[PDB]
């Protein structure tokens, strides 16, 4: 889940 | 900041309440002069509702009772003749008859009355929360002369009880000028002060010759009655009464310390500091023995030799912040809730 | 301090102006009075006119020139605020939009070129200051172009008047004089169309 | 920021004043003193604060 | 420390408790609920004495005075004691005013606005109120700073009182010069557009107020206010000046998915109100799936001329097929223009009148009641008892419409109403001959001084009928359900529901569900819960907007929390009834769908956002809820 | 004719048939201001000229225009009135 | 609506 | 703002 909101990350770390 | 625990202490003997009876709603958390009194073998005491009781002082058993409605009875009960006088929040001072309760005369005086009542040569004084004094006569009712005390913009609640000597009226103000009045006419000898400092005064006293007065957070000092100049001072202050006799001074300071003090030059013989910041009443003398109270209702006997507890007491559960009374071998203390105890 | 100075100043000149942001005020909070701190003061002055932190830029300029005014490097300073200042301000033209930062920009290089003649940066403060006085110029005219749409011709005149009083040399008050002569025409003075139609005619080449 | 939009601002030019009038008295708060032209400009200037020890 | 008590000595015409129940220092708190608390500050206390001031002065006591006020302390610092010393005097009746000075030739209003009932009780705030009345009076005349003082004069033998007032205009000032600060992206002549007040020419304190709400009417600001201050050494010039800040109006948002219900979807949105700062109204809206292309590109410029003329057109294109590879199942083509020209006949009346265009190209449409009755109203008989049909159709619009707008803001309105009226017709030589109506209004009532709890009545009503034995084509039909509409329902379910042959099915699976399909042996004709709206619709709403229990000051003003209830029902003006005995009646507008809930709306950076959550306490048979809903705009 | 609302329009200042009357020759131009305002707009080209034009233009029902040119001297004194109350 | 029974569900396609 | 879901991406402009 990635967020874009001004940063680039994941929302949680996915598999 | 913390009030001072309870002290234990071997009390020498056991005090009693001979008899205890409530008044009414009583004075509560509300801060009042309001304090009963002794003459001819009874005792009258009044409540801030408004009902006013008469008790035998032998008995305790009611004689007869009235009631002035919230009337809001400020103004200690000072009993003297045939007369009653008691001063009311609503700048009203009551005089009701001393045998039946009824009303003698009422007249309005110039602001709220929160001092207590003090007769002589035929006039009642009262010491108004607005600053300025006011005479009113015993018979009539009418005030014959208002004295103009200063006030500053913050003071604090109760006003100073004039002392009358050799035909003048004694007083403190809240700005701590302590002032003398002639009784004939109002007019005013001298004033001299004595003191955010608030310099707030409280009631004086005369024994013979010099005046004694003791501001909130001010200084004891000692004032000739004529000339009205300063004698010795001492940096102690309060706001309760304290009492005069032989060559002590007894009182209770600004953080409710217990202390004896000479009349020659206020150097201090003893300090009892057990009773630091709980609320303590204004000392009064029995049996020889210095008796105060507390918010919480315990009170302290304390010998006069050298300030050693003689005995304590758990009394009332609503705690005693006004003036106790001590007449004839009784003494009589009205609690917070308005129930009025006789000690033995 | 150095352990982490070394390494902002290396980045800073990188290019990684967020998190330079970062090292500048770590140096800056934790050392207050050291060696460093108008030096560190000045490279977050840079980091926050490069980056897009323009109030935040405007305020440490506030709280630098009030620190110390006596400082060398003055021109520098100064030369910074009329770069924010204009940075505030701004491919369609934006001279009608709101003039209040170009025109404090406009104040700020002209101090600048008043105060610090031989300064290095006083050319380019020069060109900016032409610059700012034309887009005034054309804010101006905006407004009287308008007023000439809407009908106030009082209102034309006063604003064009304004503009050869405060900008005699500009294109757009060249363009706006036949603003004042075609307001002057429709409120039926003649006589001032005549004279505003010879001052066209006196530049129109 | 590093925008050259400012370069090819037009040249300032006087106001010729035709004979018999005056043009209006100019106000001095918008004057821009001539100046030295030595100096590096747009992307040729330095913007990075000077070195100081 | 805090307020042992508050005393009152000296009044005997209103009790001790009533004078201080006005006060904001509070002399007693309730120990049922929570109103308030008893710490004292210096700066409420003159407060409270003005306002026993005031108090008194409006009940005749002309000659009312405070001695003295002595606040108090006990001994142990915690209770506070105030007591307050009252001179009432005497209650005094106002025989008459006496007007002076010069009145700049406007005496005949002057006159007339401090006239008054003869022998009326004195009442100060009636003294102050006719002060400022008279600077107002004066100031739309341009006398901007006038100087005016009343004293009050007594007579104690006749115990009344007269008002000698002293009235001097000054100069006529002029306005020079009309600034705006803080339109950082809306340029210039979009804020000086809405001016009343115009630059070279006498002051309008009303044209000033007049430009200010217009402003604010006008949506693209916030916390719009002005000052007049005189230009330095002039007698009479003054510089207006307007303070702005600016949101970031509209939103816009693209999203690109694979794999998902619809398959490989590219959905964009465009909204702006002030595109770019120039004022334009332009709305881009698209999507791109395996089901649908859809693309409209509206443009409107408001100010098209200088009165305020308004030229709008909007563009579309929308095709939606039911399958993707057989193209047998429901196709549906729709693309038109619509050109539109709207200009004030009055200073908050709008007229509006464009023609539309609209082409409809229909195939394979699964045979449904309403629609059925469509087609037999334009003259075409195709078979019922398959899915091969198709029908197409070119209509020509004369769009007209009537906007009311005395809202006290464009944003998050607090006062008056809005009124919306749009309306449409079939220019002759169209394929369908119908009219539509369509009214909105929303009102909004304060209940505060503050106007923070505002109560707001929305009801919107939609009529279309067929025109000449035709009927209204179902592409124009009303749905309600959502955001825009009744809450707490399914978007756009509320209304008629589809009533379906017995029909051959295209490209039938037998491992999916079909209404009738003569494949799963319906022998009649089916009732489902599928929604084709209705030619008349009637929703109305009652919103109570509160403050945000939790919000700070900074965020208050954008961000709305309101409690609502909702009121809508859509129904089927043409429907036969009779013909179709069993099967519901969708000519009854008497089945009204309700719900109440809780809405809060978000001025967010990503746009304005609307989230909603609604219990339909009244729902009937073949209707779903959503109870949480959400919108990405307005 | 337009059916179109256009709001009230005025320019300039707002001369009144009284002062246009008190106004004279021979009078200095400092109370010329006191008895008729600030002219709104005056000569920048060199003549001590002042213009007290009264511009309304009220909806679509004609424009209505008075002007009066005050003509003054090196020393501000009035030499000439021109008073044109028409188009 | 549109009725896509490919996919189960109405496809809202009116604007 | 932007969110990328599983092969879905989503973005809103600010400004």
């Amino acid at each position: 889940f990635g967020t874009i909101h001004k940063r680039r990350f994941r929302y949680w770390f996915c598999g | 900041v913390k009030m001072s625990p309870l002290p234990t202490v071997e009390n020498q003997f056991t005090p009693t309440t001979a008899w205890s009876t409530s008044v009414g709603s009583g004075i509560g958390n509300f801060y009042s002069n309001l304090h009963p009194a002794l003459a001819d073998n009874v005792v009258y005491a009044a409540d801030r509702a408004g009902l006013v009781k008469a008790l035998n002082a032998d008995d305790g058993k009611e004689i007869w009772s009235v009631s002035l409605a919230p009337a809001l009875l400020s103004g200690g009960v000072t009993v003297s003749g045939g007369h009653v006088y008691i001063g009311s929040e609503k700048a009203q001072v009551y005089a009701l008859n001393t045998s039946d309760g009824t009303v003698a005369w009422q007249t309005k005086v110039a602001g709220e009355a929160l001092s207590r009542p003090v007769v002589s040569d035929g006039l009642v004084l009262i010491h108004t929360s607005n600053g300025q004094l006011q005479a009113l006569n015993e018979a009539d009712g009418a005030v014959k002369w208002t004295v103009n005390l200063d006030m500053p913009s913050l003071s604090l609640r109760g006003e100073s009880a004039p002392t009358t000597a050799f035909g003048a009226a004694v007083v403190g103000g809240d700005n701590g000028r302590v002032s003398a009045v002639l009784m004939e006419q109002g007019q005013m000898i001298w004033q001299q002060r004595i003191s955010r400092l608030s310099d707030v005064d409280t009631t004086p006293v005369v024994v013979n010759g010099v005046v004694f007065a003791l501001a909130y957070n001010g200084n004891l000092t000692a004032l000739d009655l004529r000339s009205g100049q300063i004698m010795w001072k001492r940096e102690l202050g309060s706001v309760n009464d304290f009492i005069v006799d032989g060559n002590r001074i007894y009182l209770v300071d600004q953080n409710d310390r217990v202390m004896a003090l000479t009349i020659d030059g206020g150097v201090t013989l003893w300090t009892q500091s057990d009773l630091l910041h709980r609320l303590l009443t204004s000392p009064v003398l029995y049996n020889g023995n210095l008796v105060v109270g507390d918010s919480e209702g315990y009170l302290h006997w304390i010998n006069v030799e050298d300030g050693r507890f003689v005995a304590q007491q758990k009394v009332d559960s609503s705690g005693f912040q006004t003036e106790p009374v001590a007449a004839d071998g009784k003494l009589l203390i009205q609690a917070k809730d308005g129930t009025v105890y006789s000690i033995t | 301090p150095n352990e982490i100075y070394a390494t902002a100043q290396q980045k800073l000149q990188d290019g990684n102006w967020r998190q330079a942001i970062t090292q500048l005020e770590a140096l800056d909070n934790r050392y207050p009075f050291g060696p460093y701190s108008q030096q560190v003061q000045l490279d977050l002055i840079y980091a926050y006119y490069k980056n897009a932190d323009l109030p935040l830029a405007q305020a440490a300029i506030d709280r630098f020139i009030r620190l110390n005014p006596t400082h060398p490097n003055i021109d520098y300073v100064m030369y910074m605020r009329g770069l924010t200042n204009m940075a505030l301000d701004d491919g369609v033209d934006r001279s009608d939009r709101d003039p209040q930062h170009a025109r404090a920009a406009f104040s700020d290089f002209s101090k600048l070129v008043r105060g610090y003649p031989n300064s290095q940066y006083t050319t380019d403060a020069t060109k900016r200051l032409v610059f700012l006085k034309d887009r005034l110029a054309k804010y101006e005219y905006s407004v009287a172009e308008y007023y000439t749409e809407r009908g106030a011709w009082v209102a034309v005149v006063n604003r064009v008047e304004g503009m050869l009083r405060d900008y005699p040399d500009t294109q757009a008050t060249r363009d706006a004089l036949p603003l004042m002569e075609n307001a002057y025409r429709q409120m039926q003075m003649n006589a001032q169309a005549e004279k505003v139609a010879k001052i066209i005619a006196a530049n129109s080449s | 920021s590093g925008d050259e939009a400012y370069l090819e601002a037009a040249p300032l030019a006087e106001l010729h004043a035709p004979a018999g009038m005056i043009l209006p008295v100019t106000s001095g708060d918008y004057a821009i003193p001539v100046t030295n032209g030595s100096g590096a400009v747009g992307k040729a200037l330095d913007i990075r604060p000077p070195a100081q020890p | 420390a805090e307020i042992q008590q508050i005393n009152i000595v000296g009044n005997h015409a209103f009790t001790t408790d009533e004078l201080i129940s006005h006060f904001q220092l509070r002399d007693e708190v309730p120990w049922w609920n929570v109103v308030g608390d008893r710490k004292y500050q210096k700066q409420k206390l003159a407060g409270d004495l003005e306002t026993l001031r005031s108090y008194y002065l409006d009940r005749g006591y002309a000659r009312f005075n405070i001695d003295s006020t002595q606040v108090s302390l006990t001994p142990d610092k915690k209770g506070i004691y105030v007591t307050v010393n009252i001179t009432e005097g005497d209650q005094y009746k106002l025989s008459g005013v006496e007007v002076s000075g010069n009145l700049a030739g406007h005496s005949a209003e002057i006159e007339q606005l401090t006239k008054i009932e003869p022998g009326e009780l004195y009442n100060g705030t009636k003294v102050t109120k006719m002060e400022d009345d008279i600077k107002k009076l004066l100031g739309r005349y341009g006398y901007a700073y006038p100087r005016v003082q009343s004293m009050p004069e007594i007579n104690d033998a006749d115990k009344t009182v007269k008002l000698r007032v002293n009235v001097d205009a000054g100069n006529r000032f002029y306005v020079r010069k009309i600034r705006f600060e803080g339109n950082d992206t809306s340029k210039d002549a979009v804020l000086r557009r809405e001016m009343r007040q115009m630059e070279g020419a006498w002051l309008g304190s009303d044209l000033v107020d007049q430009g200010k709400e217009r402003l604010n009417r006008l949506g693209f600001f916030e916390t719009v206010d002005t000052d007049t201050q005189r230009v330095p050494g002039s007698p009479d010039q003054v510089d207006v000046v307007y303070k702005v800040k600016e949101r970031n109006t509209g939103s816009f948002n693209f999203g690109i998915g694979y794999g998902t219900e619809s398959g490989v979807s590219f959905q964009a949105g465009v909204q702006q109100d002030n595109w770019l700062g120039t004022g334009y109204a332009v709305g881009i809206n698209g999507t791109k799936n395996d089901y649908q292309t859809y693309a409209e590109l509206s443009v409107t410029n408001p100010y098209f001329t200088v009165d305020g003329v308004s030229l709008g057109g909007r563009l579309f294109y929308n095709d939606f097929q039911a399958d993707d590879a057989d193209l047998s199942d429901y196709t549906n083509k729709s693309y038109g223009t619509d050109v539109t020209l709207g200009f004030p006949i009055n200073e908050y009346n709008s007229l509006r009148a464009g023609l539309g265009y609209v082409h409809n190209s229909l195939s394979n449409m699964q045979p449904q009641v309403a629609m059925w009755r469509y087609l037999y109203s334009m003259g075409e008989h195709p078979s019922t008892s398959d899915q091969d049909n198709s029908f197409k159709t070119d209509d020509f619009t004369f769009n007209y419409g009537w906007t009311y707008n005395k809202l006290d803001r464009g944003y998050f309105p607090t006062d008056g109403s809005r009124v919306n009226l749009t309306g449409k017709v079939t220019i002759p030589g169209s394929d369908n001959e119908y009219y539509k109506v369509t009214l909105d209004t929303a009102t909004y009532v304060p209940i505060d001084d503050d106007h923070k709890w505002v109560v707001l009545g929305r009801t919107r009503w939609g009529y279309g009928d067929g025109l000449g034995g035709k009927e209204m084509p179902f592409y124009e039909n009303f749905y309600a359900g959502g955001s825009s509409t009744v809450r707490g329902f399914q978007s756009n379910t509320i209304g008629p529901k589809a009533v379906y042959f017995p029909h051959q099915a295209s490209n039938y699976d037998p491992d999916y569900d079909y209404e009738c399909a003569t494949q799963d042996g319906a022998k009649d004709l089916c009732k489902s819960d599928d929604a084709v709206g209705g030619n008349a619709m009637a929703v109305a709403s009652l919103e109570f907007i509160t403050p945000t229990p939790f919000i700070s000051d900074k965020y208050a003003n954008s961000v709305r929390t309101s409690f609502f209830w909702d009121m809508g029902t859509v129904w089927d003006t043409n429907w036969d009834s009779s013909q179709y005995s069993g099967y519901p009646d969708y000519s009854d507008p008497s089945n009204i769908r309700m719900s109440a809930g809780i809405a809060l709306q978000w001025m967010s950076p990503l746009g304005p956002l609307v989230f909603s959550y609604a219990q339909p306490f009244k729902k009937y048979d073949g209707d779903k809820a959503e109870q949480f809903q959400f919108n990405i705009g307005k | 004719e337009r059916v179109v609302y256009r709001p009230d329009i005025n320019q300039g200042n707002y001369l009144t048939a009284n002062d246009v009357s008190k106004i004279r020759v021979g009078m200095t131009q400092q109370q010329v201001a006191y008895a008729l305002g600030t002219p709104l707009m005056s000569d920048p080209f060199g003549t001590n000229t002042w213009f007290y034009v009264f511009r309304q233009q009220p909806g679509h029902e004609g424009v209505t225009q008075q002007t009066l040119t005050l003509t003054f001297n090196s020393s501000g004194v009035l030499t000439n009135i021109d008073n044109k109350p028409a188009l």
